[PDB]
């Protein structure tokens, strides 16, 4: 069966929160390019309202040593209308080494009120 | 022949079944494929015969438990042979209903293309 599917991209960010990598689908999901992105602080995107949960996130996300967090905030789109979005985001550093960790962002445009 | 951390992993997204729905372009010069031909084809196509089982059941493990690390596995390169792979598997739930969305995949390579 087809089903309507989300739209939604992934996203590398240090854990500061700048985009490290950005998949082409946020064009479809915000109307950027992602070097658009790319650079940038994801809290640039956030609502002024929403800003201190996200980087509240970021730190949360490290906590977590590797464990899912999901934060819901509204993203500016390219066209400047704000997008609900739902971010389910871990960290990851190759076991192999000892290179600081980065997060991993699944971003989907979700429905909120 | 040497390579950097960055250079060897590559990030996928599957549907529930296992499905690519995502792959990154670090996976052409690792094992060959380009993106656009893994979409919308299981995972298990790439999974060497020796190892399917196998997979089958982390991929259980990973629904029940939320998040998996592989064994280490065989994923089939394009032109043949295989490389040596391990996986941390994620699932991404809607947090209002607990339903699943997708799996994201953190692939790293432990090897070359061995025959
Ligand atoms: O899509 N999956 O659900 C998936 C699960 C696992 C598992 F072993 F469950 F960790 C490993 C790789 C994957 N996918 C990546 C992959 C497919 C084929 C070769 O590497």
């Amino acid at each position: 069966l087809n089903v309507c599917q989300p739209t939604r991209f992934i996203s590398r960010h240090n854990i500061e929160g700048i985009f490290t990598f950005v998949d082409h689908r946020c064009v479809a999901t915000v109307g950027y390019q992602p070097q658009e992105l790319l650079g940038k602080n994801i809290v640039e995107f956030c609502h002024p309202e929403d800003q201190q949960l996200l980087r509240d996130s970021f730190q949360q996300v490290v906590k977590l040593k590797g464990q899912v967090l999901s934060v819901m905030f509204r993203f500016r789109s390219k066209n400047q209308e704000w997008l609900w979005m739902r971010t389910s985001s871990f960290t990851f550093q190759n076991p192999y080494s000892d290179e600081i960790e980065y997060i991993i962002c699944t971003n989907t445009n979700v429905k909120n009120s | 022949e040497f390579k950097g951390l960055d250079s060897k992993t590559f990030l996928s997204e599957h549907s529930m079944d296992m499905k690519f729905t995502y792959c990154d372009d670090r996976i052409t010069e690792l094992i060959g494929y380009h993106p656009e031909e893994l979409l919308g084809r299981s995972a298990y196509e790439f999974y060497h015969a020796l190892d399917s089982e196998n997979m089958t059941k982390s991929h259980q493990n990973l629904c029940t438990k939320g998040q998996v690390v592989s064994g280490q596995y065989r994923m089939l390169a394009k032109h043949g042979g295989y490389v040596w792979l391990e996986t941390q598997g994620t699932v991404i739930y809607n947090p209002r209903n607990l339903q699943p969305q997708c799996i994201m995949c953190v692939n790293y390579v432990l090897s070359e293309i061995e025959k």
